[PDB]
């Protein structure tokens, strides 16, 4: 989560972070893709019957 | 909220991840600097 890690649950910090744009929508998608891939790997290896 | 965080009016089936979850703290506690000895202003103000 960007909001808590970069900013200590502040408000002006959140407003300043809002200026950078989509530097988290890019980050929050790669991890979800990795998680989906990891969940698919074990299903591919074992589910063969 | 799911539509808002996806910038679209149509959402397909699945599980998504919306905004974070937090609990708002209430009230406040203020602590004075730990000094208690009183300044003796009685002598200067009241002297014989």
């Amino acid at each position: 989560d960007c909001t808590m890690y970069i900013c200590g649950d502040s408000t002006e910090c959140s407003n300043l972070l809002l200026q950078y744009g989509s530097f988290c929508t890019q980050l929050k998608r790669a991890l979800t893709g990795i998680a989906v891939e990891q969940d698919k790997n074990t299903q591919e290896v074992f589910a063969q019957v | 909220e799911t539509k808002c965080t996806l910038k679209s009016f149509t959402v397909e089936k699945g599980i998504y991840q919306t905004s974070n979850f937090r609990v708002q703290p209430t009230e406040s506690i203020v602590r004075f600097p730990n000094i208690t000895n009183l300044c003796p202003f009685d002598e200067v103000f009241n002297a014989t």
